[PDB]
């Protein structure tokens, strides 16, 4: 179904992590930690933002089936990034992913010998974990990201380079900070990303000649009652993240 | 270790019946669903020397077979696990093109041959419009169901293409390989599969491949002995090729396309379409859209459903 990897607010409440004792707020912190580890490793492994975003969407869907208690975020993410890299045309070598994932999680520890018994186990553990990720996702590996719909929508509102970059910023951080990717379609999230970016930059797209708003031309199911509702949820958790809003704040 | 797996049922849900794949083309099984009896085909994802976890090529094949849902392309039901090893679950098409051609008991009428090439060109058109190259066009990869529906199969060597590309040159079997690949072209596209489509169309009347080369030089010589020598007047700007100065090939050949295939092919429109399919120049080779509009599929006898 097209309703397989999309959930309701009651579905997300009864997540598999909830059934093992993880609080609703404790689980969002676990997802945010994994995305930061995926971005940290991805920035070190020199993969595109698309690859990282695919591994994050894998992680978001992976814990809709599995629990954070049985699978820690520090273990699944290096295996999810290794899988997303191979799928997204930027394959990273297995011994390279473990190299970067080590100094990311253990900056002080030294990497064990490549011929040691412990190193050969985590090499097996990542492959085992990648196989479980594939099995968990049902081998559904194609991911649609809001970045494809943001560029297609900022072009037709004649937004400047600045506002289009801010809408792109809202997209990367919606995958880091919210479960929007588990409830709303990429065309809907892209509308939420552009709406908050416009509210942030005091940019106001006027109504077209047909009395139609700009979001109707992207997705008919998008309403202003929904846009303000989701841009409010995204903005709250953005206000909680340190140094995140400083990157898009106008100091002039 | 006994993991929760809702969206990946165990391959034990099917009951194996007989092997349909030996040696090079992996190990394939004809299977039967243990409840509905639906006939399927299972292919174990081979884990030979995969020091990089799950094979990147198995990822590419699975991703392609999930995008391509068409009446003339094989259907990926699902991907199953074991009690880790991975199986590909296909719908079972009983017959293949090569098996029917090499069987003297099987006979094709001109009307049925029109239907086979129309389903193959429609399948190639669908996969080309979906930005997918097959890169393994041959008679053994073309299957026909017991209902008479032709299916394109074996998308392992298949890759996506976009619009200076750097693609893989060691693709397609030697007997079905286009002249671009033999000359070492790494920027190729859809017409490489349409070249193999012409080698299949002629194979319908000859019951055997037409250019059975042994080496890469012997294949390029066989191509020139049938489709004329590789001339810059026939192939505008064939000059830039690395192997164009190092070819060592025949130079005074003239297109034996319609002459040598004249005995087996009786229809005038069929020979005219084969001539345009086996064109030396990729930019002048007929494509999937024009070939389906060719007068071969619109003159008597018209295409008919398959029964023999
Ligand atoms: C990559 N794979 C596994 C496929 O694309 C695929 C899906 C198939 C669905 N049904 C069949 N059935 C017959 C097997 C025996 C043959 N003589 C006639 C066809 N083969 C399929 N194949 C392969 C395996 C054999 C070569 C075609």
């Amino acid at each position: 179904n097209n309703k397989r990897w999309y959930f309701t607010r009651e579905q997300l409440e009864n997540s598999p992590s909830r059934r093992f004792g993880v609080d609703p707020d404790k689980e969002l912190s676990y997802r945010q930690q994994a995305a930061n580890l995926l971005q940290d490793m991805g920035q070190r492994l020199n993969v595109s933002q698309l690859t990282i975003n695919t591994a994050i969407v894998y992680m978001h869907r992976f814990y809709m089936i599995q629990s954070f208690t049985r699978f820690p975020g520090n273990s699944v993410a290096p295996a999810a990034l290794f899988l997303a890299a191979k799928v997204e045309g930027q394959p990273k070598k297995l011994e390279h992913v473990i190299k970067v994932a080590h100094t990311c999680l253990h900056p002080q520890e030294s990497l064990p010998d490549t011929r040691s018994e412990a190193y050969l186990q985590q090499v097996q553990d990542l492959v085992i974990l990648e196989s479980i990720i594939l099995q968990t996702l049902g081998f559904e590996l194609t991911i649609d990201h809001p970045h494809t719909h943001v560029v297609k929508c900022t072009q037709l509102v004649r937004a400047s380079k600045d506002l289009a970059q801010t809408s792109y910023f809202m997209a990367t951080n919606s995958l880091h900070l919210t479960t929007f990717s588990l409830q709303y379609t990429p065309p809907v999230v892209a509308c939420v990303c552009i709406h908050l970016a416009c509210k942030w930059s005091n940019w106001e797209i006027p109504v077209s000649t047909d009395g139609k708003h700009w979001w109707e031309y992207v997705d008919a199911t998008v309403t202003l009652e929904l846009l303000d509702e989701l841009t409010h949820e995204l903005l709250q958790i953005l206000e909680k993240t340190p140094n995140r809003l400083k990157r898009i704040w106008n100091w002039r | 270790d006994s993991v929760e797996c809702p969206f990946c049922d165990e391959v034990s849900k099917y009951e194996k019946l007989a092997k349909i794949g030996q040696g090079t083309f992996g190990e394939v099984f004809k299977a039967r669903h243990r409840k509905t009896g639906q006939k399927v085909a299972l292919k174990k994802v081979l884990m030979e020397n995969e020091k990089e976890g799950f094979p990147i090529t198995a990822l590419r094949e699975i991703k392609i077979l999930q995008l391509l849902k068409h009446e003339n392309v094989v259907n990926l039901i699902e991907i199953c696990r074991t009690k880790a090893s991975i199986y590909l679950v296909f719908d079972f098409c009983e017959h293949d093109l090569a098996g029917l051609l090499s069987n003297v008991l099987v006979k094709f009428t001109l009307s049925e041959i029109k239907r086979v090439m129309q389903m193959l060109l429609n399948g190639l058109y669908y996969i080309h419009r979906n930005k997918i190259l097959h890169r393994d066009m041959k008679a053994a990869n073309v299957l026909i169901t017991r209902d008479g529906v032709l299916k394109l199969a074996d998308f392992g060597l298949a890759r996506a293409f976009s619009l200076p590309n750097r693609y893989t040159n060691r693709v397609v079997t030697l007997w079905y390989r286009p002249p671009e690949l033999l000359l070492g072209e790494r920027d190729y596209g859809p017409p490489i599969d349409l070249w193999g489509a012409g080698c299949i169309m002629a194979e319908m009347w000859t019951r055997s491949p037409i250019m059975q080369g042994n080496t890469e030089q012997h294949q390029l010589a066989l191509i020139s002995q049938l489709c004329g020598s590789i001339t810059p007047e026939v192939w505008p700007n064939v000059d830039n090729y690395e192997l164009y100065e190092k070819l060592e090939l025949v130079k005074g050949q003239k297109r034996k396309v319609k002459d040598r295939l004249k005995a087996y092919v009786r229809d005038p429109y069929a020979l005219d379409l084969i001539d345009k399919l086996l064109v030396l120049d990729p930019a002048q080779r007929i494509d999937s859209d024009d070939a389906l509009n060719h007068d071969f599929f619109w003159s008597d006898p018209m295409p008919s459903d398959l029964k023999g």
